[PDB]
């Protein structure tokens, strides 16, 4: 879904993922849980309403 | 019959031509070649000469 492509020098990256229209989807969903399946099996992110 | 004015001379010259040093510059283009510098990146760059 999101492919992070780095240049030949960058080695350490800290990404802040943020859900902006969650207050709108609150009117449509009752529970929604997004797990960002990270690099090689790790799951480093979890977003909800 | 002559009253000699007793004064003979010797002379010499000193030649100061150059300035003591030549600071030959070979400037550095540090992103270099076959490398990459990215925004926010951290590292080291080396130029031997
Ligand atoms: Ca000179
Ligand atoms: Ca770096």
């Amino acid at each position: 879904w999101i492919r992070v492509v780095n240049q030949s020098d960058v080695e350490n990256v800290k990404l802040e993922i943020d859900w902006v229209n969650a207050n709108q989807a609150a009117n449509y969903f009752d529970y929604a849980r997004i797990l960002v399946t990270g690099p090689n099996g790790q799951v480093k992110g979890y977003l909800s309403l | 019959s002559v009253t000699s004015d007793r004064t003979y001379y010797g002379y010499g010259d000193v030649s100061v031509k150059n300035e003591p040093v030549n600071v030959v510059v070979s400037p550095f283009s540090f992103p270099g070649a076959n490398a990459s510098l990215s925004s926010g990146g951290q590292g080291v760059f080396k130029k031997p000469d």
